[PDB]
């Protein structure tokens, strides 16, 4: 392959809870994503959740557009039984390990993507519990985390800092079965992190947290913590097949190797 | 408890819900990963029912109202 050309890695950060896009943008986006997920993001009820579907399909698509020189119109993305987008695997890609993965919680969608490293992200926004208190929401949440886990959890008198380890906790969770690309089917009581260091600056990618599968240490993890704002947090998982801070794009960027592949339809 | 509906629609965050086709279906109205916990470990604990992820995210707000009248 002549064109050889270096691949690294991708963080990429979309923030769709500002976007405010027009009839006529959002068209442009809905046109350039494939007809099984236009349909489904025109299911959801809210703009929140089409925005977020919407900003994470228009990423991968310009990753793949971008990265592996894909023209975006012959771009076909599929999921797992399990649901995770895959690229097909007729290549375009001589990158075998090339893979990705998007999480949009918050205001955020966020991808990571990397040529070899297998990798799952995920992002969290430290809000109030949408039902009862946080110690009710941390209740609700206790068969997902350890003990050391929880102790580390409130072992702030803050109760926004409380959140912000949780979120984070569950982010880097997220992440890993993400990474392994299981869903919800996973015990995540069996995973348990050292979160380390506690006190996350913006602007800065956290390497340091080690992870616990089942008693025994999963060496074979690297985790990426980084608050891509003061209220986000980002885990990326990043396993072995065997310095990047998130970019923040807009809706043009989004667009920008955007062609479209569904037709006009009122 | 009587109006556990309220409880998921908080859970996904929708408030008031005078605003939402309660024919939407859980997934629809943006059922999370964490949501799918909460509300999960709320039909456990307030309906004794245990649900699939699949029969959370196919539950309908209606559906909801009616698993809490039958008690
Ligand atoms: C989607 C899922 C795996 C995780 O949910 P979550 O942490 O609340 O949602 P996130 O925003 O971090 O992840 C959603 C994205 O992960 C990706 N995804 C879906 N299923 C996945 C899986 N089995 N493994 C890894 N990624 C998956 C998709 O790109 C999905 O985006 P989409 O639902 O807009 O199409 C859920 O099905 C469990
Ligand atoms: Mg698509
Ligand atoms: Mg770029
Ligand atoms: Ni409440």
């Amino acid at each position: 392959l002549y064109f050889q050309g270096h691949m690294e890695g991708v963080r990429w950060a979309f923030s769709c809870g500002t976007w405010l896009p027009s009839r006529a943008e959002w068209l442009l986006a809905v046109r350039s994503i494939q007809p099984e997920e236009k349909e489904r993001i025109g299911q959801f009820v809210f703009a929140r959740d089409a925005k977020a579907a919407m900003a994470g399909r228009l990423m991968i698509r310009k990753l793949v557009a971008e990265k592996l020189n894909i023209p975006w119109n012959h771009i076909r993305l599929q999921r797992t039984a399990k649901g995770k987008p895959v690229l097909a695997k007729d290549s375009s890609n001589p990158y075998p390990n090339f893979n990705f993965n998007i999480s949009h919680q918050g205001d955020y969608a966020v991808l990571a993507a990397e040529p070899e490293l297998q990798v799952g992200i995920d992002i969290m926004k430290t809000s109030f519990p949408g039902r009862g208190s946080i110690p009710e929401f941390f209740h609700i949440m206790k068969r997902k985390f350890t003990n050391k886990e929880w102790e580390t959890i409130r072992s702030f008198k803050d109760e926004w800092t409380q959140l912000d380890m949780f979120y984070r906790n569950w982010a880097l969770k997220e992440s890993f079965i993400k990474a392994i690309g299981v869903g919800l089917g996973f015990e995540l009581q069996r995973l348990e992190f050292d979160l380390s260091p506690l006190n996350l600056d913006i602007g800065q990618v956290y390497k340091e947290t080690r992870l616990f599968l089942d008693g025994e240490e999963e060496k074979e993890w690297a985790f990426e913590e980084s608050k891509i704002d003061e209220h986000h947090f980002v885990a990326v998982a990043l396993r072995k097949p065997d310095q990047r801070q998130f970019t923040i794009l807009n809706f043009n960027d989004l667009m920008s190797s955007a062609v479209p592949m569904t037709p006009e339809d009122p | 408890q009587r109006d556990l509906v309220e409880a998921v629609a908080h859970i996904l965050g929708i408030r008031d819900l005078a605003a939402v086709n309660l024919d939407s279906s859980l997934a629809d109205l943006g059922l999370d990963a964490l949501m799918s916990v909460e509300v999960r470990q709320t039909l456990e604990r307030e309906l004794n029912l245990v649900l699939s992820v699949r029969e959370v995210r196919q539950l309908t707000l209606r559906k909801l109202q009616e698993l809490s009248s039958k008690a």
